[PDB]
């Protein structure tokens, strides 16, 4: 097989959705990311994920 | 003295403004984190295919 470097060839996450309009709001010490396009709301900690 | 158009007199509002808007018709698209296909492909081997 043709060898490729591991770091740029694998991807333990997969691009699942591309949201044009993802509103982000802060409430209750958490971030709500709401997309009307896919009708989906996610909740995250206020801190960025390294 | 003379006749006057209504708009010529400032009007004070005796009505309480209750603004009620309907909820937007919202369409829920088929959204799946993993399709039955992705899930079938997630298997490292398929006995059927093999």
């Amino acid at each position: 097989w043709d060898w490729v470097p591991k770091r740029p060839s694998v991807c333990t996450m997969t691009k699942w959705q591309e949201v044009d309009e993802m509103l982000r709001s802060e409430y209750g010490g958490s971030f709500r990311f709401s997309s009307d396009a896919i009708s989906t709301t996610f909740t995250t900690n206020l801190t960025e994920y390294p | 003295s003379h006749q006057l158009s209504r708009a010529d007199i400032t009007t004070v509002s005796t009505f309480i403004d209750l603004n009620i808007t309907m909820l937007e018709d919202h369409e829920f698209v088929p959204l799946e984190v993993y399709t039955r296909h992705e899930i079938k492909d997630s298997g490292l081997l398929d006995y059927t295919e093999v």
